[PDB]
């Protein structure tokens, strides 16, 4: 019907209007007076070996102890990072899988793969508890609400949660154009966002179950994803070298994180504990330290062949752990 | 303290041994992709593969050669491409005989997928199915009424064809060759390489020509890997 | 399906109704944020070879 | 005469440079970085190894000796260089040999050349062939055993003060055997079948797709092939042409051949050790 697509143009232009009346001063102009945080310098302090193929995805432990990687090849491998010792090997029925995570009670770790299944492994006992099935694209990512919830993000436009005892999607989340390849959680329980194949990504409620923003400030795939450590801002790193602040408050972006040299995509991103220092990836075969407040570059980290496709940065925040498409993984203080 | 290192080192030493065991395994195995457009026909081709032994995978091995396939099963952009980039050859099925019913369609992929950043280095294992029925169509849907470039390509310069119920069969045989190498040859550095086959739906030898396809690809990879080539 | 074209028509309106705060008092936020929590920020400042469990 | 002198020994000084610089950091690339490091890597570090050590050992030693014409050192001295001398050629050959035949493996049989060659193999076949050397070496030269009958030759052992080559005619064959005409002919028959299957190949490419369309492969078995044989076919030539007849070849001549065999060893990684990878980790360093 010709009235109601032109409807939908006016509340567009009803929002612009009011994102644009919301603005009062760039994000940039205010913290002027900022202190930089000068050169930040730091090298790689263990190595850890024994993967065939390229690595996919970790997940630190809750506590500062343990980690979980896959890989193509098909194996979960939980490191020691401390001591440098593997502890568990755990084999896949297939070999292609995507992501993994770790359950909060440290008692269970899950991985999905391209196959349309995720499955959840017991720790203490190893084998496979429950196998979650019902999306009609790859899996994409997922993390562990508690030890009884579990989010997922497929191919498909759909985000669901299960309940691992009934194995059935309690809740699903549509409204997405495209493929979801992005997802994260906020410090409570509240609140999940998701960037998808399509430059919106938006923020849904967990018990509503509908959403209530979207922010489109990209112009390609969107790639990552993080929260800021207060949980009132997001980060998002897309296929263009831009990588954008968007804010929950309000909802147009504030600050663009970007550079002439660089034209390689963004894989991963994540925040310090302060949320001072913006850790991101890159397809080149480096890793880039930007500064949260001013858009100041600190420093690089380099010592990788293939690529860099997995981040994450431990709670207390002492150390960052980088993967990539070489066998090798490497922790940085 | 010292009985929980010692712990430790024992669990690492048996994980090890184990990892090392499956190295030689995972690497004397042989991967490959295998994708087509859609009615190609690439159910019937498995069929003489399972006969040798979301995602469909299949184990045959000939020779004490082991090789291990993957059908994905689906006019969708693909993000799951990258992770296919580092198996030994690509099969390509495209139905020769659907071309009055959408072959455009099937070499728009082709270029699409001939000229992806991360499969530069992976050469394409192509089949021409529905060959029975290609001969049917010729001898009143003509390629000229359905395509304009169709003038000038009915003859193979280089033809060695079989006994042909048709001289005219083998002009549209070698039309639709040409057009899909026409595209191998433009892009790449010599990396990569096409093997055109013809194939009906009746076939005995297509394991044999796969594994002659494989020996090829490594024995090319090998030579431009000490510059001899 | 026209009704993806109707689902969407409520669902813009709904998205339009929140109230919208100004910059200043998220941008404020932020900054009084990172720079009250800089202190516990293991990565922002040097911290010694004693106390670092990984050297 | 000054000119002589010294040019001889600026010459000198420059081959002994050159060589350890080259091989020193062959060495270090191939130990720092794990992109290199590799089944087919490991065999160039045994003949980096040994180059290293003849050059830093014997070459400089020889060079003294050829320019003060009198030999200072002791007896036990001039046994253990010809000894280091010899066990470092017979050990370069035949390593180069042994590349030659895994490349030969690498290329006939790629469905089992997985499986054949394995860290395993490698060290194995690496400890065997040094093995190998040391016996063609120590063990017949620490003893009296090369021993020659001459009377000149006695009279050279008896004086100290300088000490020179004499050996019997059986030493000399059964090592020139040993060490270069088996190795000779190997890499020969291992390089022609290569060129065939490279040569045919070819041909099925031109014949497949010509009509959209191997001086390489000549030119990398050629380098490869005559630096080789043009460096160490002549002395071993002249080493059965000297015993098979006395009082025909000169020693100028002799040493000559000795020294010119010597450069081959500067300029192996050169032929090598041209990949991409290794010009990108030398440019690194
Ligand atoms: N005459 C003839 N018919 C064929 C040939 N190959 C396939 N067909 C027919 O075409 C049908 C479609 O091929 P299928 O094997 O079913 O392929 P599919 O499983 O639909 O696979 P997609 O191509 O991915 O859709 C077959 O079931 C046959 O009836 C052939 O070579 N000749
Ligand atoms: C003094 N140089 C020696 C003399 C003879 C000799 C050499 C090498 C291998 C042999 O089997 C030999 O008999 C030469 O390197």
């Amino acid at each position: 019907l010709d009235q109601l697509r032109q409807e939908a143009e006016q509340l567009k232009n009803q929002i612009r209007d009011a994102r644009k009346a919301c603005a009062d001063a760039t994000l940039s102009q205010i913290t002027n007076n900022i202190d930089p945080v000068g050169r930040i310098q730091m090298r790689t302090r263990r190595t850890l070996r024994g993967h065939l193929a390229k690595i996919y995805a970790m997940h630190w432990g809750t506590d500062s102890r343990l980690l979980v990687s896959a890989s193509q090849d098909g194996k979960l491998i939980i490191w020691d990072s401390y001591t440098t010792n593997k502890v568990h090997a755990i084999p896949l029925r297939s070999s292609w899988v995507m992501t993994c995570a770790y359950a909060p009670s440290g008692n269970y770790v899950a991985c999905g793969g391209l196959d349309n299944i995720c499955s959840i492994y017991n720790l203490k006992t190893v084998r496979v508890s429950r196998e979650l099935a019902g999306h009609t694209g790859y899996l994409s990512c997922c993390r562990f609400l508690d030890d009884n919830q579990i989010v997922t993000s497929s191919g498909d436009t759909t985000c669901a949660l299960w309940d691992i005892e009934t194995g059935q999607q309690t809740t699903t989340f549509t409204g997405h154009t495209g493929d979801v390849m992005s997802l994260s959680l906020a410090p409570d329980t509240r609140l999940f966002v998701s960037g998808a194949c399509d430059a919106s990504a938006k923020l849904w409620d967990v018990r509503e179950g509908m959403c209530r923003q979207t922010f489109t400030g990209h112009e390609s795939d969107i790639n990552a994803i993080c929260f800021f450590p207060n949980g009132n801002a997001f980060a998002t790193g897309s296929d263009d070298a831009t990588c954008r602040l968007f804010d929950l408050r309000a909802d147009q972006e504030l600050m663009t994180y970007s550079h002439d040299n660089i034209i390689c995509g963004i894989t991963s991103v994540s925040f310090s504990k302060s949320g001072r220092l913006l850790l991101a990836g890159y397809d080149d075969f480096n890793c880039n330290v930007w500064d949260a407040l001013k858009a100041d570059r600190a420093g690089v980290l380099a010592g990788h062949d293939n690529r860099v496709s997995c981040l994450g940065v431990t709670d207390d925040g002492m150390a960052v752990a980088t993967g990539s498409w070489d066998s090798f993984l490497k922790i940085w203080n | 303290q010292r009985n929980e290192e010692k712990a430790q080192r024992e669990a690492n030493k048996k994980i090890e041994k184990q990892l090392q065991k499956d190295k030689q395994v995972y690497r004397a195995t042989h991967r490959l992709l295998l994708l087509g457009a859609g009615e190609s026909g690439k159910s019937t081709i498995v069929k003489q593969m399972r006969i040798l032994h979301g995602i469909f995978e299949t184990k045959f091995q000939v020779d004490k050669v082991n090789f291990h396939m993957f059908d994905v099963g689906g006019d969708e952009r693909r993000k799951w491409i990258q992770c296919f980039n580092d198996v030994t050859a690509i099969i390509f099925v495209v139905a020769s005989s659907s071309y009055n019913m959408r072959l455009q369609e099937a070499l728009n992929l082709f270029k699409s997928i001939w000229n992806n950043r991360w499969l530069r280095t992976i050469s394409v294992i192509l089949f021409l199915n529905k060959q029975d029925l290609l001969a049917e169509k010729v001898l009143k849907s003509k390629i000229e009424d359905y395509f304009p470039e169709f003038a000038r390509y009915t003859t193979p310069e280089d033809a060695t064809p079989e006994p042909g119920e048709d001289p005219r069969v083998t002009r549209a045989k070698y039309f639709i060759r040409d057009e899909f190498l026409r595209i191998s040859t433009a892009s790449g550095d010599g990396r990569h390489y096409c093997y055109p086959h013809f194939t009906c739906a009746v076939d005995t030898e297509n394991i044999r020509r796969v594994f002659n396809d494989c020996r090829d690809i490594i024995q090319r990879m090998h030579l431009r890997q000490y510059e001899l080539l | 399906s026209i009704a993806q074209a109707r689902k969407l028509v409520e669902q813009l309106k709904m998205e339009a109704n929140i109230d919208r705060i100004k910059v200043s008092k998220a941008a404020a936020d932020l900054m009084a944020y990172c720079e009250a929590h800089a202190k516990e920020d293991p990565l922002l400042t040097p911290v010694p070879a004693s106390e670092n469990p990984f050297r | 005469d000054e000119v002589w002198v010294v040019g001889m020994g600026i010459v000198m000084s420059l081959i002994v440079l050159a060589i350890v610089f080259g091989n020193v950091l062959v060495i270090t690339a191939i130990a720092k970085f794990e992109r290199l490091q590799t089944v087919t890597n490991y065999f160039i570090t045994s003949l980096a190894c040994a180059d290293l050590v003849m050059g830093l050992a014997v070459v400089p030693f020889g060079a003294a000796h050829i320019l003060t014409k009198t030999w200072t050192f002791g007896n036990f001295w001039c046994e253990f260089w010809t000894s280091i001398d010899v066990l470092c050629v017979t050990a370069s050959i035949e390593t180069l040999c042994v590349i030659a035949v895994d490349r030969y493996f690498a290329i006939t049989s790629p469905f089992k050349y997985q499986s054949l060659l394995t860290k395993n193999k490698a060290r194995v076949i690496i400890l065997m062939v040094w093995i190998v050397s040391g016996l063609t070496s120590f063990l017949p030269i620490q003893m009296h055993w090369y021993r020659a009958t001459h009377q000149e030759a006695i009279n050279c052992y008896a004086e100290e003060t300088c000490c020179d080559f004499f050996t019997n005619q059986a030493y000399a064959i059964a090592s020139s055997i040993v060490s270069f005409y088996v190795p000779l002919v190997i890499m020969v028959f291992v390089y022609s079948r290569v060129f065939q299957e490279a040569k045919r190949q070819l041909q099925k490419i031109d014949k497949s797709e010509g009509r959209f369309h191997e001086h390489k492969a000549l030119k990398t078995l050629g380098i490869i092939m005559g630096t080789f044989t043009l460096c160490w076919l002549p002395f071993f030539i002249v080493n059965i042409v000297h015993v098979i007849q006395d009082n025909l070849i000169r020693k100028e001549v002799y040493i000559l051949l000795n020294w010119i065999g010597y450069v081959n060893s500067g300029f192996n990684p050169l032929i090598y050790c041209r990949s991409p990878d290794f010009r990108i980790a030398f440019q690194e360093l």
